[PDB]
């Protein structure tokens, strides 16, 4: 890879609480390329909800 | 050194001139070229046959391109481009410093991280659901048993 | 304030440091439980500087010393510790390597992972403009008489 691992590595140089609210944003479908989550994970968040 | 300004080549320079050989100056004119000339036309190595015009644009855009180049070295004119500008340095350089420090959120204790994950579930997946139940309650408190 | 100076592991260590001088238990210092330390530790002060020594820290005034003022002093003592030293964190962030200069790419890297991009040719301006003597690197004494890269 090139530059754009700073789009990667964005993740582990912002806050813990936003770190955890990327992750989450994968709810309305529209977000699944923004959360770096694998879909077994994913799975897991909406069976709960 | 004006058509250098506009990003000129050498061949572009040379028709210009060709074309303008009449805009050198008279020596009647300017008191500045009286002397000049005739200090200039004393040296021994002067022939009247060397002012050709084809001479002339030679030596005139081969001195032009030169100093023309000169000046973008001595006056670099990059400056108001990227002054000294403090976009947000002079009080967000600990944002910055904090940002390359940030603590990851694997090493954070297992109950501050839950703490957390309710925070960010109830913005994004509580608060984000939709559930109409006002025309339904008001049509069951309004029917008479 | 406390949460940003301390940690909740040196909170802790901090009441575990306060209990180990209040033996008692009562939750306040006196004089005699800091006289006890101070002697299993060497030292053999007297009572006219073992009261100026809790005076300094007592805020209420009541001649002991609890755990908010024990805190308190102890907060102060972590913050203090860094007076005018922040430019020396600025100036690791932007040396990578860790050596005592700043290159281009390195201020590429930090540039990179900033907001703002750069054309790869702007970042030779204001290198030039922070380096004084031309050798393309900003070292640490070029970064702090004039910060621009
Ligand atoms: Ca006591
Ligand atoms: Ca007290
Ligand atoms: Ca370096
Ligand atoms: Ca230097």
């Amino acid at each position: 890879s090139a530059a754009e691992t700073a789009r990667r590595t964005r993740e582990f140089r912002s806050p813990p609480q936003e770190q955890i609210n990327m992750l989450l944003h994968f709810k309305d479908e529209a977000d699944e390329e923004d959360c770096p989550l694998p879909e077994d994970i994913r799975q897991d968040l909406q069976d709960f909800h | 050194k004006t058509r250098y300004a506009l990003k000129d080549t050498d061949e572009e320079v040379r028709e210009f001139l060709q074309n303008n050989l009449h805009l050198q100056g008279k020596v009647e004119g300017s008191p500045s070229l009286r002397w000049q000339m005739a200090l200039y036309r004393g040296l021994p190595g002067r022939e009247e046959d060397a002012d050709d015009p084809e001479k002339i644009v030679r030596r005139v855009q081969e001195v032009s391109a030169v100093l023309y180049h000169l000046e973008q070295t001595e006056h670099p004119y990059k400056s108001k481009k990227a002054v000294w500008h403090k976009l947000l340095s002079k009080q967000r350089r600990r944002a910055v410093v904090a940002c390359f420090r940030m603590t990851p959120l694997y090493n954070l204790p297992t109950h501050r991280a839950c703490n957390m994950f309710l925070e960010s579930y109830k913005a994004a997946w509580i608060l984000t659901e939709d559930h109409s139940f006002e025309d339904r309650m008001i049509d069951d408190l309004s029917k008479a048993g | 304030h406390m949460a940003d100076q301390l940690t909740e592991e040196q909170i802790a260590e901090f009441k575990e440091a306060f209990s180990l001088f209040d033996k008692d238990g009562d939750g306040t210092i006196t004089t005699k439980e800091l006289g006890t330390v101070m002697r299993s530790l060497g030292q053999n002060p007297t009572e006219a500087e073992l009261q100026d020594m809790i005076n300094e820290v007592d805020a209420d005034g009541n001649g002991t010393i609890d755990f908010p003022e024990f805190l308190t002093m102890m907060a102060r003592k972590m913050k203090d510790t860094d007076s005018e030293e922040e430019i020396r964190e600025a100036f690791r962030v932007f040396d990578k390597d860790g050596n005592g200069y700043i290159s281009a790419a390195e201020l590429r890297h930090v540039m990179t992972n900033l907001g703002e991009k750069l054309t790869d040719e702007e970042v030779d301006e204001m290198i030039r403009e922070a380096d004084i003597d031309g050798d393309g690197q900003v070292n640490y004494e070029e970064f702090v008489q004039m910060m621009t890269a």
